[PDB]
């Protein structure tokens, strides 16, 4: 069936293994080893239309082990991650959107901005506005989420396969 | 010369082959032989030789159709041949043509013939970053990833007669290893060694241990906290493992978003590690990670790897065993 594999590309510390888990299992991780880059799965109905989705967690570095090499190369969509209480994390959000450049040669490849801990409104660094702008900058759709209380988690997840389907249909429409 | 000595030789010119990561070194007579990998721009299948006594870089010699250009492959040795297997092979510059690989090739070094061994029947899943070995005449395959999950099973095929051989997979049974890429392999006694490696969310840094003739995994325990001895180093993936003597070395690698240099050895027969001290006047190399490594006579050899910022390096470094 049609296997979908998403990336969760982001600094170190902005929530994706919380995001990641929320999304898998409906749970919020007790003390995650941000060391630890592993894929996982889970089948849902987006618009009425299953979807397998392979999403992986990634973590470190150096060079990309042999899993992450073939996910940045084959992987259909990607979730660029920052953290609203760290405008270092928001800053980084471009160099991520370059490295996928260098490796897909392209910038077509489909993308949905996220900035992560919502929730943390007394420490917000980066406004709301300046992710909508920089999403509208990459032309991908823009969600403020909480991974500590599952706010528009599945949203996010759900935008990225309807960006694959529609970038998949506009293809065969000229072939 | 000197005992734990790293010696470091003089790299391999540009004109010659350029700075590679992700590739093979295989041991031959006394010659290091270097194949595929990446440069950072394209895939690479060429074919290097470097003269241990002679101290000297030469492009080798091929006929034949050689494998395509790859990375993460495996190389072995048997007899007179080299034998390729496995691999990621595609357009690294467009993003294309990208698939992993189940083919064999063997490299007569006699002769230069590069031949590819079409193996009719049930083949193993074309993978990357697995595991290889040779032992009792037979290409010893486990784990890797094959581009949709990392993988634990095993595959052997007998390279002794191509017409009548075929692919088997191995009935494992003891604590198989859990899926796990990028990982070493190294050969001692009669027994198959793996530690630590890419193995996702149960990265550790474990000792297995592959009794060919039982086709058992054991899982070595460390006693190191209660009779003080060392312990075992660091998780990492991307590391080379040797075999000396009684000994495993472990070298290089990516531990926790670090690149240690540290030499680590452990005694398969008192089942404890320890940190190697170099000698005083040793070129100490950096740390590297999806480098590889041989042993010639008493003497470990060291080539290539990503040193830093994604720099990939051509720099050969020999360590004197004791
Ligand atoms: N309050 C809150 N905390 C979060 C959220 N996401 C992550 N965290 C915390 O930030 C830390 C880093 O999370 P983690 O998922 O490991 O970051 P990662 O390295 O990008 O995977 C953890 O201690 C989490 O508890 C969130 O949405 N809300
Ligand atoms: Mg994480």
């Amino acid at each position: 069936s049609r296997e979908y594999k998403l990336v969760m590309l982001g600094a170190g510390g902005v929530g994706k293994s919380a995001m990641t888990m929320q999304f898998i299992s409906h749970r919020f991780p007790e003390d995650h080893d941000p060391t630890i880059e592993d894929a996982y799965k889970i089948r849902i109905r987006i618009d009425d239309e299953p979807a397998n989705l392979d999403i992986l967690d990634t973590a470190g570095q150096a060079e990309f082990t042999a899993m992450r090499d073939q996910y940045m190369r084959a992987g259909e969509g990607f979730i660029i991650c920052y953290s609203i209480t760290d405008r270092r994390s928001f800053h980084e959000v471009r160099e991520f959107k370059q490295l996928i450049y260098r490796v897909r040669r392209t910038d077509d490849t489909p993308v949905v901005l996220v900035g992560n801990k919502s929730d943390l409104k007394q420490l917000r660094q980066v406004t709301k506005e300046e992710g909508l702008a920089l999403a509208r900058e990459f032309s991908c759709p823009f969600f403020e989420t909480s991974a500590a209380y599952r706010y528009y988690i599945d949203d996010v997840f759900h935008a990225l396969v309807r960006e694959i389907r529609r970038k998949e249909k506009e293809a065969v429409l000229a072939m | 010369g000197t005992v734990h000595r790293w010696r470091r030789l003089p790299p391999c010119d540009e004109f010659v082959g350029a700075r590679r990561s992700k590739h093979t070194v295989v041991a031959y007579k006394d010659a290091i032989y270097v194949f595929g990998g990446d440069n950072g721009k394209t895939m690479l299948n060429d074919l290097l030789r470097f003269d241990v006594k002679d101290c000297s870089w030469c492009r080798a010699f091929t006929t034949g159709t050689p494998p395509a250009p790859r990375y993460h492959h495996s190389a072995v040795v048997y007899g007179s041949s080299m034998f390729v297997f496995g691999g990621y092979t595609g357009d690294i510059y467009s993003n294309s043509n990208l698939k992993n690989k189940n083919d064999l090739f063997e490299y007569k070094f006699a002769t230069g013939q590069w031949t590819e061994w079409k193996i009719e029947g049930r083949l193993p899943v074309a993978r990357s970053a697995h595991g290889a070995t040779v032992y009792s005449d037979k290409l010893w395959i486990f784990a890797g990833y094959d581009g949709n999950a990392r993988l634990n099973d095993m595959w052997t095929i007998g390279l002794q007669d191509r017409e009548l051989t075929c692919w088997e997979e191995v009935a494992q049974s003891g604590e198989i290893p859990p899926s796990c890429c990028n990982f070493p392999v190294a050969v001692c006694r009669d027994k198959m060694f793996v530690f630590s490696g890419q193995s996702g969310a149960k990265i550790t840094n474990n000792l297995f241990q592959f009794e060919f003739k039982d086709k058992t995994w054991t899982r070595i325990p460390t006693e190191h906290l209660l009779r003080g001895s060392p312990p075992p180093p660091q998780r990492r993936y991307g590391h080379t493992m040797v075999a000396f003597d009684r000994h495993l070395y472990v070298f290089g690698g990516a531990a926790d978003n670090t690149l240690p240099n540290e030499l680590h050895c452990y005694d398969v027969d008192f089942q404890t590690w320890e940190v190697v001290q170099p000698s005083s006047d040793s070129e100490l190399p950096s740390g590297r990670l999806f480098h590889a490594a041989a042993v010639i006579s008493d003497a470990m050899y060291i080539f290539g790897g990503t040193v830093d910022n994604n720099i990939r390096s051509g720099e050969m470094y020999r360590f004197q065993f004791s």
